[PDB]
């Protein structure tokens, strides 16, 4: 399985970025494999 | 190794993730590549420090990215969906709240290939890699930052 990769640009900040998506706060566990899930 | 944001491939081809070239390192989320070395031109870079529970993995050298969310500003994900130009997508963060502490969350739901793109803040700097999280229909993204 060849795996490669290809430049996509430059890492910059964009005055004007479409801007969108809510802000929750959220009770999570990570367990050892990396996953998070809900936490009541 | 020029400094970028790269799409990471496989072979028809398919983008499978996103990752970041910095300081002579590349940085991406371990689920993408499972360590797997990657193919640069006619270059080829090893793998050097991976993480299952962190879930990033670095080439070439040790993880280079610092940068943490300031916990009140808006940041923006720098997006490189499959087949599609890098864009900028600017949100202010969630919050995952951890018996370890809280950690920055994106509301913001890509295409899996998507996954290792960089999460900015204003100054530019690399807070951390989209795509390791929970769902709530709605996926929502830690802002997953490794240790320099
Ligand atoms: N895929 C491979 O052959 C190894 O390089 C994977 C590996 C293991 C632990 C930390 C980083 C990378």
């Amino acid at each position: 399985v060849d795996m490669y990769i290809e430049r996509a640009g430059d890492i910059t900040w964009e005055k004007d970025a479409e801007v969108t998506g809510n802000s929750p706060r959220l009770d999570v566990a990570l367990d050892e494999s990396g996953d998070f899930s809900l936490v009541e | 190794t020029t400094d970028g944001v790269y799409r990471v491939m496989t072979r028809g081809s398919t983008q499978v993730g996103v990752g970041v070239m910095q300081e002579g390192v590349f940085h991406t989320m371990w689920h993408v590549t499972k360590g797997a070395a990657l193919r640069s031109g006619e270059g080829r870079l090893d793998p050097y420090w991976g993480d299952v529970k962190q879930d990033l993995v670095s080439y070439c050298g040790p993880w280079k990215l610092d940068a943490a969310w300031d916990g009140l500003s808006e940041v923006q994900l720098l997006a490189v969906p499959p087949g599609e130009r890098a864009k900028n997508i600017q949100t202010l963060p969630g919050i995952f709240k951890t018996k370890d502490g809280d950690i920055g969350a994106v509301a913001l739901d890509y295409p899996a290939g998507t996954s290792g793109s960089p999460i900015l803040d204003k100054s530019g700097r690399v807070i951390g890699l989209y795509g390791n999280g929970v769902v709530i229909g709605s996926y929502v993204s830690a802002i997953t930052q490794g240790k320099r």
